[PDB]
């Protein structure tokens, strides 16, 4: 199939250019956001990313103070963990 | 994050998620070119509420983080969460724009879940791979009623093809090793990975393929929660 | 000796697909082709039958 | 439960889409009745004009004390309108467009109509 | 929380404008015992009406209820008592009609063919 | 009951489509009406501006004890809104926009008002 | 007076025809048990049904109401006690669902994919 | 006795289809004493919604009345107590919007920008 | 101290432009990230290989 040779010559260019641009340009890590609340009122926020250069990915930090309000026992962590504390994304 | 909490204390979380949209740092596919003039580049999130994350004791601890008899009185103080974007600035500029790689940016790279339900004793139960997508991982989550179980209750789990034909029709403990030469430990009991990167499941050239899981034994609302991980383009 | 429709031995080639080949087309689309589909039928018979 | 079937049905044709021409509407009272049955024959304007149909019908019951009845002749439709309301009503016409008006009121009513020829949905306030 | 559902249907359907024309179909029934069974489907094959799209029933003089069901989909549609109204329905190329009541009565009943939104004389 | 037709009805022209220029509305308002009609003449706007008619009505009786009429002229519709609610009507309207309006409250209500130009449907909350 | 907002959640929705066809989908839910969750992001993967626009929701034997919410979104559509409707939704291409009810109930429900006007067929 | 008015404003609307998508926007309201004011002014210059048509108005355990505002035009939108519903708004490419209630409360609601007709879950 | 007499590291430019500017428990996530644990208490690594 003739046709299967473009498609094979627009990968070479395709990862000739992704050589350029890991090399010749700059990793940067900058905070977009950051927010504390109480679940009780609102617990779906949205995220107003920077609209800048080639987004690789996000990375998302979340910390939580539970507190256990009962008269005598406890409670256990379960096997998902704090895997659990962003519901969706 | 603490293993117990008493009664009257407040236990400190913290956790670390990596949204991902290039492939890896060094494979620029599925990677987002955001110097577009009207952007709607966006991040939905969704937290844990006094609803979801404290279980009862005979309850579904799947959703949950904690579990006990005093999960009745469990609630947050608070939720703190910090956004923080990687990304590559300095692109190079030549003579007619922007020199970029094309067709990885045209590529999405997708993470995906579901649930599925029907599950009985000793009937194979498939899941069918979608035509479209290039699958490069599967993650399994035979939630079998509230009740997680270290593979004592599957028969075996398969990728069977269109026409009948398995690929890798394993025991629960030999899937669990297959699984350990490529992240080193296993997952948590119930949870079942699948590893398709060096071949993807494509299913547009070689059939349609499906995932199987043979249960033993089947409790009511018992589920399949199943996470996805493909490639998405035009091509 | 060369055959100009010759893929290999007909009992190992025949239901392989093409190199490329992500999607196979039919070999015929009155509705569409139709000298096209006869010659895509001769042209099988003879890798079949070798010349 | 037994299940039974019927012998025969019937089939005729309409007029539920836009006009060459623009938008009709048809005036017809000086209808004070109380006691009969009024016809709309609109098979005149049909065809001396290019008024090709009825689609819609707005009846005015807001001082009327009784309900309000339009028969459809080729369909059978029968559309009664409510005591002391007022809204607009689709209807299903052929080209022999013909008409038959009735009431139950309290003596004559005087009630206003209006053939839309158009499409507007329902609404009865 | 959120059990999960194991299996449901899914039924192509009529919801465009037809070659011939807007064309509907008197039914009038007549229950009297039990139900009444409605087939169009010879009209379907022999060039007529091209799929039932809309219902229009008329019950102003009938003291219960009316109900219209679809095998193919299952949707059961329940006109009320003493009002007339046009309903937007789920139905196949195959046009089977089961039409019930309580006991008696007869209904004039028009399938539509194309799109008319729902209304209901009176409310309350 | 009888069948007996009618002698004449008339047949005005309308603004059911799509305007050339943008969807637009119109306001009425500061309406303390102790005179009871009150006329609104929108041919001013029509052909000074591109305000080429009025297709459906706004109006908004939510503090309002009685009823509300409003009346078009060549067309004699006469669509009147209930006590304590608000909604959109559609109007019979030609394109000498003309309009009276006319009260049963307990005094002027001040009933803001919308002519709102496209096509909107009926629903009267 | 004049307090301005901090958060809203912009999100894309299904509001047009699809090219494939009108196709609903019937997904009788049985409650009395717990909530009841419906996941149809595998027929939109799956070459079927490309997203939920309009809901029919049958409550003409039931005695409380009918809940169904969007996740996506948040919308939560409540049909009421003996009634029967059609009910635009606003939903994702994810089509995941969340039925509840008051108590019991069998209760038929059409995911219909294509606009249908609201209606409700007896009100008050 | 036969009175002529003086001076009516003329506003340009946003009733068409947009170019993007389908686009709502959950903006779930607490007011608890006064008022609430929502600014959309941002959204439609920085790429986002592009104009809002519909509201969905959500009260269901709400037990007032739900008023919502237009500054440019004047209308003033007002939902019923216990009812949900869609809502269809004039409104300006300036979208601010005036939300009031009686006295607490939350409620969610969604800015559609597409065209949606009526509807109110009970009526009477 | 671990990170608890920190506000911020960071790395600036010309432009006093942070390049990286993170909490210290996000600066030692990105240190797992490639050695898998930590640097000892106090100890702070920046990669740019």
């Amino acid at each position: 199939q003739q046709a299967a040779l473009r498609n094979q010559q627009a990968m070479a260019a395709n990862l000739q250019a992704r050589q350029i641009v890991l090399q010749q340009s700059y990793p940067v890590i900058q905070q977009v956001e950051t927010q504390t609340f109480d679940p009780a009122n609102r617990s779906v926020f949205d995220v107003t990313p920077a609209n800048v250069g080639i987004v690789k990915g996000f990375l998302v930090k979340v910390t939580a103070a539970i507190k256990n309000n009962h008269a005598t026992e406890a409670v256990a962590l379960t096997d998902f963990g704090p895997a659990n504390l962003v519901q969706r994304v | 994050a603490p293993a117990t909490i008493a009664a009257g204390a407040t236990g400190e979380l913290t956790m670390y998620y990596w949204v991902p949209l290039a492939y890896s740092e060094t494979d620029l596919t599925g990677a987002v070119l955001a110097n577009v003039p009207q952007s709607k580049q966006r991040l939905k999130l969704e937290f844990a509420n006094n609803n979801t994350a404290f279980a009862a004791v005979g309850a579904n601890p799947l959703e949950a983080i904690y579990q006990g008899a005093g999960a009745a009185d469990c609630e947050f103080e608070e939720i703190s969460y910090t956004v923080y974007q990687s990304y590559l600035d300095q692109l190079p500029v030549g003579q007619n724009g922007y020199i970029l790689p094309l067709i990885d940016l045209s590529t999405l790279y997708n993470l995906e879940n579901s649930a599925q339900a029907g599950l009985t004793p000793n009937v194979d139960f498939v899941v069918q791979y979608a035509n479209l997508y290039r699958y490069l991982s599967t993650i399994a989550v035979f939630d079998n009623g509230g009740s997680f179980n270290a593979g004592t209750d599957i028969n075996y789990l398969s990728q069977r093809t269109a026409n009948f034909s398995d690929t890798r029709k394993l025991d629960p403990k030999t899937w669990a090793a297959q699984t350990r030469r490529r992240i080193a430990t296993d997952f948590p009991k119930g949870v079942y990975y699948c590893d398709n990167r060096d071949k993807p499941i494509y299913t547009l050239q070689y059939g349609n393929v499906g995932f199987v899981v043979n249960p033993k034994t089947v409790n009511q609302n018992a589920r399949l929660l199943m996470g996805y991980e493909y490639f998405t383009s035009r091509t | 000796q060369v055959a100009s429709n010759w893929e290999g031995p007909p009992y190992m080639t025949y239901n392989q697909p093409q190199a490329g080949s992500v999607t196979l087309p039919v070999a015929g689309y009155i509705s569409s082709q139709l000298n096209n589909y006869a010659e895509s039928l001769n042209d099988y018979l003879a890798s079949q039958a070798g010349v | 439960n037994v299940n039974n079937p019927n012998q025969m049905t019937v089939t005729p044709v309409y007029n539920g889409c836009d006009s060459g021409e623009g938008p009709q509407s048809v005036r017809g009272y000086f209808d004070a009745v109380a006691g009969e049955n009024v016809k709309y024959d609109l098979t005149y304007l049909a065809d001396t004009q290019g008024f090709t149909g009825v689609q819609c019908i707005y009846i005015d019951n807001a001082e009327n004390d009784g309900a309000f009845e339009i028969d459809v002749e080729e369909t059978g439709q029968r559309i009664k309108c409510p005591a002391g309301k007022q809204g607009y009503f689709p209807l299903l016409v052929p080209g022999r467009a013909k008409f038959v008006a009735r009431h139950l009121g309290s003596g004559k009513k005087s009630v206003p109509l209006f053939f839309l020829n158009f499409t507007i949905a329902q609404g009865v306030w | 929380m959120a059990n999960q559902q194991i299996g449901g249907s899914t039924v192509t359907y009529n919801g465009a404008i037809p070659m011939g024309g807007p064309v509907a179909i008197n039914s009038v029934i007549e229950i009297a015992g039990t139900e009444v069974l409605v087939d169009l489907k010879l009209d379907y094959a022999t060039g007529k009406i091209s799929g039932v799209q809309t219902l229009y029933i008329d019950l102003r003089d009938f003291l219960g209820d009316v109900t219209v069901t679809m095998p193919d989909t299952g949707q059961r549609i329940t006109a009320r008592a003493g009002t007339q109204g046009y309903y937007p329905v789920l139905s196949t190329n195959l046009m089977k009609f089961i039409v019930s009541a309580t006991i008696d009565g007869k209904f004039p009943m028009n399938f539509i063919n194309f799109p008319i939104a729902l209304g209901v004389w009176p409310s309350g």
